[PDB]
């Protein structure tokens, strides 16, 4: 009774405790496998701040549970939530500013796919620029592996 | 010969539309072997009593 | 083809004209004399009503058409999931502005 | 209308558009998981922005 009442409370805790970590690894989207003053000054420097602490939290995600495959065999939350609602509010702001209003997310997909079509991989520069044989040889090695797999 | 899944040769290397042809064959055979392994896994998982 | 009662393939198939179900001649004989009706449909079924009657291209093309449709449907739901993952992402790229200008507001 | 190359060319065209569709499988899947990756980093970037804003306002009031 009281026993199951403490179970009630710790089950509530485990509820919000699974809701703890990033929605990113809560929709199990792919985490990069290897973690290895005028208005302009403030914007650029604090944007680089965002980059640094995103690297921090990503290595935090690594440090927690990194994969359960055969290869391998600070803040509290609602403060970040207040930050997130500030985000979405001023998101509506810069939405209404840079008009974009009526036009549709599918033509937005058209733009994304069109641009990231011409973004090509320079491995000699480890970058995307506005090469192909590297991508094909990766495809060929993946097919080599898949082939021997299906072969056994 | 196309099945051996080869990228553009010497006289075809420099031209990139040949690497478009290589995209065709390489991607096609990639998903070939993928749905292949899918069918094989599907039967060895399931097919026994069907046979 | 299987016997429409047993789930095993008939050795000597008979077919009732009424419902078209494939039956085993002894098995349908028994079910009719006991019941006088059809075991799947429930209409009246008599003793004379029943007529005693993978690698190949029709089945092979059925298999081809099968894999074609299954692939295109999987990629149809895949098309839907891609457009899903970029509608959410496109509203994300929508909302990657207030990060900048709120961090300019703070 | 169909090729008078009937089984030779019928088979060659069978294979050609079979593999064209199998290629349309791969590129579509490829941009799909490419965008899945971009969305994962975008969700991370949202969370990072939230960390940065919370840290900033913590600095702000104190």
């Amino acid at each position: 009774d009281v026993r199951a009442r403490k179970a009630r409370e710790e089950a509530e805790r485990r509820r919000i405790e699974e809701l703890k970590k990033s929605k990113a690894l809560q929709r199990q989207l792919p985490r990069p496998l290897n973690l290895d003053a005028s208005a302009e000054q403030l914007r650029d420097r604090a944007e680089e701040l965002v980059a640094a602490e995103m690297r921090g939290l990503l290595q935090h995600d690594a440090a927690k549970y990194p994969v359960k495959d055969g290869r391998d065999a600070e803040f509290e939350l609602e403060a970040l939530q207040s930050a997130a609602e500030l985000v979405d509010r001023e998101v509506a702001y810069l939405r209404s500013a840079w008009d974009h209003a009526k036009l549709s997310p599918d033509d937005y997909s058209e733009v994304w796919m069109s641009v990231h079509r011409d973004l090509i991989y320079l491995p000699s520069r480890q970058r995307y620029e506005r090469s192909l044989k590297s991508e094909f040889d990766n495809v060929r090695a993946d097919m080599e592996r898949e082939a021997k797999k299906a072969a056994k | 010969v196309r099945y051996r899944l080869e990228p553009p040769p010497q006289a075809r290397r420099g031209d990139v539309g040949a690497w478009k042809s290589s995209l065709d064959n390489a991607a096609a055979q990639l998903e070939h072997q993928h749905l292949r392994i899918l069918n094989q896994e599907l039967l060895l998982k399931y097919g026994d009593k069907a046979w | 083809m299987f016997c429409s009662i047993s789930g095993t393939v008939p050795e000597q198939g008979v077919v009732s004209t009424k419902s078209g179900h494939l039956f085993e001649k002894s098995l349908i004989e028994k079910y009719v004399r006991e019941t006088g009706k059809c075991p799947v449909t429930g209409e009246p079924l008599s003793t004379e009503d029943l007529l005693p009657l993978a690698t190949s291209i029709p089945g092979l093309l059925s298999l081809f058409h099968d894999e074609w449709d299954a692939n295109m449907l999987e990629l149809h739901n895949t098309r839907t999931q891609l457009h899903q993952t970029r509608q959410e992402l496109s509203h994300a790229l929508y909302q990657h502005d207030a990060a900048t200008r709120v961090i300019a507001r703070l």
